[PDB]
């Protein structure tokens, strides 16, 4: 499952 | 088997191509290997394509409609060498998309446009060959039209290339840092599935068929057999000369298909069975083919040199700053008049043939 933290800053 | 990347995230190891290196996907050295391939390619692609564009513009004699189309091809290759390869290189040594999603988009769009434009341009070339063979009547044709035609191909190319930018599909390639259309998921909001079938068939496949079809018609007419001198199965030197052009065009197409076809096939197969493995669905396979497609950019300058004496001799004229074109010259129309070049051999107002001016030249 992808980590949600990078969701905010995908870049 | 799959995560957003081609590798499974059995371990938590998988990380976004945007965020981190993808070292888990393949060996680090493999990264440098792809980077190395790209660096060498940049040199060859740039030099060869520039030479083609430079030579024809430089040499007045090489002004054929076909030459116009070839510049277009050369230009498409140049963008690859300048624009796409550079980014693909940076990534490779970085091991991922440092640039981030926006750039993935920029990087996919330009490269996609380049591929579409090439196949489409090849079709125009095929049609023009067909036209030349059946109806030698020179007047039904215009240089101005050719430019218009070239622009048109770009327009259509944009029709596929641009819509992904419009809310449509998107994404990076297996190990990748090369970006392409979203074959992996059916990102619903995105409407990926529709776009995928549409693009491959309409842009790549249909044009391939037409080129193939036009090729068949040419089969009845001028064929491979061509005697070097005008005499023998050739009705006029010009007729005998043309057969040479057609053969090169054929080879250009063949090389194109070999380079691209594997990518397009893989394009579709994962569409049908995503999240699974083809023979093996992996980083390696997708990667190999897409990078291979890149190699195409280099091949055309080589084919020209081998394939046609006219370019070969004229190019050499360019390479040595002065004429110095020993080796037997074009021994035909290096230029119609004599040698051809910007200056040097290509004399102003090259000669005209017929009482009237047959070719639109010497105008």
């Amino acid at each position: 499952r992808p980590k949600p933290q990078q969701f905010f800053g995908l870049m | 088997d799959n995560v957003l990347p081609v590798d499974s995230d059995l371990s938590p190891n998988i990380s976004t191509n945007t965020s981190e290196p993808n070292q888990f996907v393949q060996p680090a050295w493999q990264i440098v290997l792809w980077a190395a391939a790209y660096t060498v390619i940049v040199v060859t692609s740039v030099v060869g394509n520039v030479v083609v564009m430079w030579i024809i513009l430089a040499h007045k004699r090489m002004r054929t409609v076909t030459n116009y189309f070839l510049v277009n091809l050369a230009f498409a290759e140049a963008s690859m060498a300048a624009f796409n390869t550079v980014v693909n290189f940076t990534y490779a040594v970085h091991n991922e998309w440092y640039y981030g999603l926006f750039y993935c988009k920029f990087h996919n769009f330009f490269p996609i446009a380049a591929v579409f434009a090439s196949i489409y341009s090849m079709t125009a070339v095929a049609f023009d060959r067909y036209m030349a063979i059946i109806h030698p009547l020179q007047p039904r044709l215009s240089a101005t039209a050719t430019k218009v035609v070239i622009c048109v191909i770009w327009v259509l190319a944009l029709l596929l290339a641009f819509p992904q930018g419009y809310y449509s599909t998107t994404e990076t390639m297996p190990s990748r840092v090369v970006c392409m259309i979203e074959w992996p998921e059916h990102p619903n909001k995105i409407y990926e599935k529709v776009y995928h079938i549409c693009v491959t068939v309409l842009i790549y496949f249909l044009p391939l068929l037409v080129i193939g079809y036009a090729y068949t018609v040419v089969g009845i007419t001028l064929w491979a057999s061509e005697i070097p001198g005008d005499s023998s199965d050739r009705y006029h030197e010009q007729v005998s000369a043309k057969r040479k052009v057609v053969k090169m065009m054929i080879v250009v197409v063949c090389t194109f298909a070999i380079c691209w076809l594997p990518f397009h096939i893989f394009f579709l197969l994962p569409y049908i069975n995503p999240d699974l493995y083809l023979k093996k669905f992996i980083q390696q396979v997708y990667l190999a083919i897409m990078w291979l497609a890149m190699s195409s950019t280099m091949y055309n300058p080589i084919i020209y040199c081998c394939l046609n004496d006219r370019f070969r001799l004229g190019f050499k004229h360019a390479f040595r700053c002065c004429p110095f074109i020993s080796a037997g010259d074009y021994e035909g129309l290096e230029m119609k008049s004599t040698r051809y070049l910007q200056t040097q051999g290509s004399v102003y107002k090259v000669s005209r043939l017929e009482t009237t001016i047959s070719t639109v030249v010497g105008a």
